[PDB]
């Protein structure tokens, strides 16, 4: 008995052990009300979370508590946890050890203040920090290769050879599905229909999510784009009104590929894959290659897989043979990982107890982190 | 063709008009068309069905006022058409839009249809040898004559702060909010109605318009203000009937600065300056701050610099130098720049011919515009 | 100053700037190391007068004919 | 030659260039090729698309850095082309290359294939009279006036031992590691994540380099003062914003000693100096281990000497004398080497006549060069 619970920004992901999926996947949001000095009427939460902001976004100022994979509103996160265990598992915190996910190469505070509050506030018997990318590996069964888990918070890199991971090839970008969503708002705006508040930007992330795919050739779809009308898709709002999004679709999901357009000044997600791996050992690359997982929601773009190889081999050398991994749940990578380490009997010892906690401190977690 | 060209700029509430030699502009008339307020059947009424600019304001009562730009884009085209045909009428300029060049003032990341529809109007209906659609902001800087400077941009329709760094503007840095002058007047109505005057009527929202323009100042503290016991100075309307405003005078231009008092989720007015310089590159935040440049109509209410300062210095970082340097012509800024601009023989260069329209398709216009 | 008097909507008595108020190795002395003081003029007249040999000159990877030796002798 | 021979010390970090007989190099840029990454959309903004030394500096924000040579080897040839270029440009020293005779200072054992292209370009694209590549160890000694010495040279992009005795130098007891002082801010920009304060973008790069040379200070004992808590030191940013440094200070640095850290298989700054000593023959030892000479930027490091002196004792053989000597100019110490050679008349039978290049060819500058 013991609970898994991904703490992604863009989906927060919690469930028992053992289990095949996990239980409740609501998104990580805190609603609180754009209140006027005029009076409420009844059945007033004074901030919502998750599914129930969900249904209430008209009122409600949407705010991501984590950034980028870094805690930046630890009070609205508590919240969060308040909701995962108490209303959403139907769990008590103090009954079941709880494993969290944080992201490959975070700043410090965030792994530290993270576990002090799983064990002042909630009072859970053990409490884990993994790295997201470790876990994913474990839902192909496969031990070996590079994992490109690009979530909607942060995108990484971890390569992982035989069970033994390279820390210093580890790379970290701040392009994710987030910054996605901020700029296919502008490219919308510019076709004409705009899209500003905190609700309206959630309900860009429903279209981003249904029409945008990965192009093969942006140049030949930006042709094709320009010429016929077969690209355009119509989608209908929260409203009765429906947009025609046309070009936009396809030109959104490659600011991955190239972070130009977003204007970051850094290499696209295909290129750091690359990059991550040439900063490995010259043995091992062959395995890396032929094992290239993709991880997280922002992989579950129609054809990104057919795009992501066609990049990788004309970087990567002739001989080489390069397969990239797309298994159908992406999207649950994370967490079906978390699932099988927790249930293994070895995990058992990995644990970090209250009573090493309390002797040691919230450093510990830096030891026995990974 | 050589002969001077026309600049006019799109301002939402007011359009500024005028010809490139010519220091100031000449003619600057309200932006809306002007219609009898009763469906006249009968003779002896208001003929022709469309009162514009001077006309309109002295038959103001008996008209019905509809403004056919909103939040920097042109809703009605056919209104838009007559307000550049009076534009180019015996009452103002007085000459042959088929002889002179024309420079158009478009507010930044607006719809690109917005654009094309402007272009497609002023090269067939009228008969314009060439035209220049020019971003609001960049024009403000050639007025004061300074080539590094951030511009915060408060006009009638559209708020927006750009930042230019020796003549490069950051096109990711820019910020754009609708909540602008019309909107502080349409929140001043609602406050009047809570003072206990009324203004229905579309021609009675003109004197609201007024009201704001003669008296609102911003209060450095908004709090104590409140405390305080106002002097409820006595406004004079029209008819001649007195009304006195009190408190609703100080705490209507306020949702500038705190949006979200009324309900209308945006950043505000000192926050899209400070984030505008915070986006972009660490270098230049320095500078940014030491140049700020005030521009349109919505910066001249009594005490805005004073508050402005105050709100910038909490929120930006400490020990500082923040310089808001406001031109004394504010609201004449945005067209004097087009009229340094026009003058210049790059000018030349910059605008797009009748017969490059023709021949290299619609993009000629938004490729050239950068 | 005449230019503005003529428009209406124009800022009087208003000032038109609005800004704050105007705020006014280690290891090269460590005792490890020894402290040179490095004089051109003096090193330029100690190797003034020292030449090369630069006949039958081979720094290169070059295995013909046994070792080499760069710079032969000076006059 | 009438006209003075130049010395161009080419520089990983910072390419340092000026006439032979000068006590001290006048004209000192850093090495790196800006572009402009922000839109131009003003006239009378900054003119060129390529931005290199103090111009650049000063426009630090507005440009994209880019580093042409990486490890002491030239990966962008075209950049070190445009950079050359503009040493003999009006900025800097202002005179025609086809008139004055240049004196290139390339790091010890690097390809000989850039030693080639080097020529090539300083004999075809510019038409110089005489070429002379020279390593940066056996110039170092001149400067100090020293005829037996090992040169522990740690730059920006390789740090290297060399072990010269009376005038010889022993090409295979030359020790090289690519590890050096791009590699340490590289390094410390991790940590600063860790510490979680983001320095993602080209132009930020640059001021985490400033972090490095400000504040990292190298502990005498690296296990004792990792366990003792540091005082978290605040350093300003350009923009104002305070960051505190805190572990990553002392830690950042520790990578020149320990290479394992960052993770390369390769011999730490300590262990090179030794190696090239107990490389060198039994009798000399005694004599090189008597005088040792730093030169390099990465040397200026706090507590660089005290360190290093610890480290070497421990290696060597017990109750050897170890006088380790720093010229108080140790960052123009390899200029001022080259500008002593140039000056003597011995250094005319030196160099390579253009004649000479053009009947040999490549095969010219790899006999004469050491
Ligand atoms: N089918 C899809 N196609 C395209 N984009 C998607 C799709 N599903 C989700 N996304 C986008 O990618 C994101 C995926 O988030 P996900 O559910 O993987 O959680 P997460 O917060 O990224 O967690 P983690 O970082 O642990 O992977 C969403 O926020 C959304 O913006
Ligand atoms: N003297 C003033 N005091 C206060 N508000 C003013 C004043 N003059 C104009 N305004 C406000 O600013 C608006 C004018 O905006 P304007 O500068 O013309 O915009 P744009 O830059 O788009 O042309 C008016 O409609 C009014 O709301
Ligand atoms: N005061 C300092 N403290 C620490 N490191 C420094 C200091 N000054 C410069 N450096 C480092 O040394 C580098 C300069 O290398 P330099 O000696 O010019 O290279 P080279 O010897 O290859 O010509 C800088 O880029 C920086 O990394």
């Amino acid at each position: 008995a013991a609970l898994v619970v991904d703490n992604g920004s863009g989906m927060c992901k919690a469930g028992f052990a053992g289990d095949d999926a996990p239980r409740a996947v609501f998104p990580s949001i805190v609603g609180r009300p754009r209140h006027q000095g005029v009076m409420v009427g009844m059945g007033q939460k004074d901030s919502y979370v998750g599914d129930e902001a969900q249904s209430k976004r008209g009122i409600l100022t949407l705010k991501y508590p984590i950034e980028h994979g870094i805690v930046t509103n630890w009070d609205d996160m508590e919240k969060i946890w308040h909701h995962t265990f108490y209303n959403e598992l139907r769990v008590a915190p103090e009954e079941h050890p709880v494993l969290l996910t944080e992201a490959p190469l975070n700043p410090k505070a965030n792994r530290e203040k993270m576990t002090q509050i799983m064990f002042e506030t909630f009072n859970t018997p053990a409490m884990y920090v993994a790295i997201q990318a470790v876990l994913s590996l474990y839902a192909s069964g496969r031990t070996t290769g590079i994992v490109m888990d690009s979530g909607d918070g942060v995108t990484h890199t971890v390569p992982i050879y035989e069970g033994y991971a390279l820390p210093h090839a580890i790379l970290r970008l701040d392009l994710a599905g987030r910054d996605l969503t901020d700029y296919l708002m502008k490219i919308l705006t510019e076709r004409g229909y705009s899209f500003t508040t905190t609700a309206e930007r959630e309900i860009v992330r429903d279209i981003k999510e249904k029409l945008c795919y990965v192009a093969l050739d942006f140049e030949q779809e930006m042709a094709t784009a320009a010429s016929s009308s077969s690209l355009e898709k119509s989608y209908e709002l929260p409203d009765g009104q429906v947009i025609t999004i046309g070009n936009e679709r396809f030109r959104c999901p490659e600011a991955l590929f190239q972070p130009s357009f977003l204007g970051m000044e850094s290499c696209g997600i295909h290129e750091t894959t690359f990059n991550s791996i040439m900063k490995c050992d010259v043995d091992i690359r062959k395995d890396l290659y032929a094992n290239t997982v993709l991880s997280g929601g922002t992989t579950m773009y129609p054809g990104i897989a057919d795009r992501m190889q066609k990049e990788i081999t004309a970087l990567a050398p002739s001989t080489m043979k390069i397969k990239i991994i797309a298994p159908p749940e992406r999207k649950y990578s994370v967490w079906i990982g978390g699932s099988i380490l927790a249930s293994l009997s070895t995990f058992q010892q990995m644990w970090i107890s209250k009573q090493e906690y309390d002797e040691s401190g919230p450093s510990i977690v830096h030891r026995k982190c990974f | 063709i050589a002969n001077q060209p026309v600049v006019i700029d799109n301002g939402s509430g007011v359009i500024k008009a005028g010809f490139a030699g010519d220091q100031i502009p000449k003619y600057c008339f309200p932006n809306y068309v002007g219609r009898p307020k009763h469906v006249r059947v009968m003779a002896g009424a208001l003929e022709g069905d469309i009162f514009i600019g001077p006309k309109a304001e002295e038959h103001r009562g008996l008209l019905s006022i509809r403004y056919p730009m909103e939040h920097g884009i042109v809703k009605d085209w056919n209104d838009m058409e007559r307000i550049w045909q009076y534009v180019y009428s015996k009452d103002q300029l007085q000459t042959f839009s088929e002889e002179h060049p024309v420079l158009l003032t478009e507010a930044p990341l607006n719809p690109r249809k917005n654009r094309e529809r402007a272009a497609e109007v002023f090269f067939e209906t009228f008969n314009v040898p060439a035209l220049f659609i020019s971003m609001q902001a960049v024009l403000s800087l050639y007025a004061t004559g300074r080539t590094t400077g951030v511009v915060l941009d408060s006009g009638d329709g559209v708020t927006h702060a750009v930042p230019i760094y020796e003549g490069f503007a950051m096109p990711h840095s820019i910020m754009r909010i609708d909540i602008a002058g019309r909107d502080v007047s349409r929140f001043l109505r609602l406050y009047l109605r809570k003072e206990g005057y009324d203004f229905h009527s579309s021609s009675e929202f003109e004197i609201v318009k007024a009201i704001k323009e003669r008296a609102c100042y911003l209060s450095i503290n908004p709090q104590k203000d409140e405390t305080l016991e106002t002097e409820k100075a006595q406004y004079y309307l029209p008819d001649g009937s007195t009304i006195e405003i009190g408190p609703s005078r100080f705490r209507a231009p306020e949702l500038l600065f705190r949006p979200d008092l009324i309900g209308e989720e945006s950043e505000g007015i000192h926050e899209v300056l400070v984030f505008a310089i915070q986006k972009s590159d660490m270098d230049l935040r320095r500078t940014l701050f030491s140049n700020i440049v005030l521009s349109g109509g919505s910066t001249l209410f009594k005490g805005f610099g004073d508050r402005l300062l105050s709100e910038v210095k909490k929120l930006a970082p400490k020990d500082v130098k923040i310089r808001i340097s406001a031109p004394q012509e504010r609201l004449y800024s945005t067209w004097i720049g087009g009229s340094i601009l026009a003058s210049l023989d790059t000018f030349k260069k910059m605008w797009v011919s009748k017969k490059e329209y023709e021949e290299d398709g619609a993009r000629s216009i938004h490729r050239k515009t950068f | 100053d005449p230019k503005y008097a003529d428009l209406p909507g124009i800022a009087r008595n208003e000032p038109d700037v609005y800004e704050t108020s105007d705020l006014p190795l280690e290891e090269l002395t460590s005792t490890s190391v020894e402290h040179i003081i490095v004089n051109p003029n003096a090193a330029y007249d100690k190797f003034k007068d020292k030449r090369v040999g630069t006949k039958g000159l081979d720094f290169s990877d070059r295995i013909g004919k046994t070792k080499r030796t760069g710079y032969e002798s000076g006059e």
